[PDB]
């Protein structure tokens, strides 16, 4: 059906993507990962900083922590909607790797 | 058969159609007060007890005996009289008769999934209209607009002496509310007779019942108005009689519709006030709302919300007069009712400020970064 | 920083009101402000 070949063709999008922003991606999982987060709930943070920077050269392995606040709490919902909301996470990567390139087209434009 | 007791309940709002055909027949005058404006006032009278509702039958059993006698006395023509007012005589003879107690002394104080989901949602609804929600609001809403954007001059005491001291201090909201139903009866008592009777052209912003119809029609709604507010109050009144704060939000979406649906005005209410004052400022532009805009400075230069609560007072006593002297300016409009809108907003602000106070994270990511 | 630019915001509005185009805007921007002064929580936002 119709649908169908577009579902899977958006999947073949988000791979094509991933692979654009992969460096930026592995850069950001060895950095971001236990930087941006903005998910603890309640109250305030107990520790500050252990809750953050010391959590869960290019692609690192075990030096810092494994998963235990849960590696996956980001891919779980991220994951969860592998569609539809997925391609357009992949769309804010590519654009947040290449965002030199994406001033260079506006200012041309 | 529910529906015979249904029907044995059914006479008050069977009484109110045949008095809708009393009026603006018989006697322009009083037929309408006799009949129907006294069976308001006797509604009323049940409502002013405030644990009476429903009950009092000594002034409703001797209503039925008032309009028996004056069809007794009187009530094409001759026969007109006698059939339309014993039209009306035979359902009260009716009550006095038989079952006067489902209505006046017995509704007291003292399918499927489909159809399982409707009627929650009645209830919910009505929980609305039991809360604040609907005993105030709605009811000042459409007195506004037909007082103030409506005939003007002598309907002050419907809403300027009323709604406009009532709002702050909500002690006296209920007595408000039937001083009103009260006021607009004789309001429509007096524009019974018009006004054309020999005119020799006391001054209280004259402008005269002269249309019959038309001039009718408005007062009357509001009247019905609180009648409604009365009903959907006094029926949970007797749900009641007989028949997540902040723990929800960081469940999920339904959790966090849930908080703000019940607790909006509880923390937003500031906010809005302060909102509210700019649009009267925007749909006004004039001289006397530089008054409202030197206010809202004043209480925006407060910050602390804690020194913002003790000008709170204050606020709300400028806005109530306000709107009174708005009448008295335009007696002795529009902008009235955005005054009044603002009034209403913060003065449920001043009943919660020093009352009531003393895949989402995706969604709190946006407002929360 | 956010509270002066409210009071740049209310200013624009007052002085409109004043005037002898409109304030539609400068009301989207007051609730947007006050909605902003308001999140700066000490909970939500420390995070």
């Amino acid at each position: 059906f119709l649908w169908m070949l577009g579902q899977a063709l958006v999947d073949e999008l988000t791979r094509w993507l991933q692979e654009f922003t992969r460096h930026h991606g592995t850069m950001s999982d060895v950095l971001r990962a236990e930087r941006y987060l903005l998910t603890q709930e309640l109250l305030q943070g107990g520790e500050v900083h252990r809750g953050v920077l010391d959590q869960l050269a290019s692609e690192l392995l075990l030096d810092r922590r494994l998963r235990i606040p849960e590696l996956e709490e980001a891919e779980l919902f991220a994951e969860g909607q592998g569609r539809a909301l997925r391609l357009l996470r992949a769309v804010y990567q590519c654009v947040a790797a290449h965002s030199e390139l994406l001033c260079y087209f506006i200012i041309i434009l | 058969e529910l529906v015979k007791g249904v029907y044995a309940k059914y006479w008050i709002y069977v009484c109110a159609g045949m008095f809708i055909v009393v009026s603006f027949a018989g006697r322009l005058v009083v037929y309408k007060i006799v009949y129907m404006f006294l069976f308001l006032l006797c509604l009323t009278l049940f409502q002013v007890y405030y644990s009476l509702w429903r009950k009092l039958l000594k002034a409703f059993w001797w209503l039925v005996v008032a309009y028996t006698m004056l069809v007794l006395i009187a009530v094409s023509e001759l026969f007109s009289s006698i059939l339309v007012p014993g039209f009306f005589l035979l359902a009260c003879i009716l009550q006095l008769h038989y079952f006067h107690r489902p209505f006046m002394q017995l509704t007291d104080m003292e399918l499927e999934l489909a159809a399982g989901f409707s009627d929650v949602l009645s209830r919910v609804q009505v929980f609305l209209r039991r809360l604040l929600e609907l005993h105030v609001f709605k009811l000042v809403a459409l007195y506004t607009v037909w007082v103030a954007l409506k005939e003007v001059s002598v309907m002050n005491l419907l809403l300027v002496v009323l709604w406009a001291f009532a709002l702050p201090y909500p002690r006296f909201r209920p007595m408000a509310s039937c001083l009103s139903t009260v006021w607009t009866c004789v309001i429509i008592v007096c524009k019974m007779l018009y006004q054309l009777k020999v005119v020799n052209p006391n001054w209280f912003g004259v402008r005269k019942g002269f249309p019959n119809l038309g001039y009718i029609q408005n007062h009357l709604q509001v009247l019905l108005l609180l009648v409604f507010e009365a009903i959907v109050y006094r029926r949970q009144e007797h749900y009641r009689r007989q028949h997540g704060t902040r723990q929800q939000l960081d469940q999920d979406l339904l959790g966090c519709l849930k908080y703000f649906i019940n607790f909006f005005f509880y923390k937003f209410g500031l906010e809005i006030c302060f909102l509210m004052a700019v649009n009267v400022i925007g749909q006004r532009m004039n001289f006397l709302v530089t008054l409202h805009g030197c206010w809202l400075v004043a209480i925006l230069t407060r910050r602390h919300r804690q020194a913002i609560a003790r000008l709170w007072p204050n606020y709300c006593l400028f806005l109530a007069l306000f709107l009174l002297y708005q009448y008295l300016l335009c007696l002795g409009s529009t902008n009235l009712i955005s005054d009044f809108l603002l009034l209403l907003c913060a003065s449920q602000q001043w009943q919660v400020f020093s009352a009531e106070r003393t895949y989402l994270d995706m969604l709190k990511v946006a407002v929360f970064r | 920083l956010w509270d002066c630019l409210i009071l740049y915001n209310v200013t624009v509005i007052i002085s409109k009101n004043m005037l002898s185009a409109g304030i539609i805007w400068d009301s989207v921007c007051f609730f947007f402000l006050l909605l902003q002064r308001r999140v700066f929580l000490s909970h939500y936002y420390l995070h």
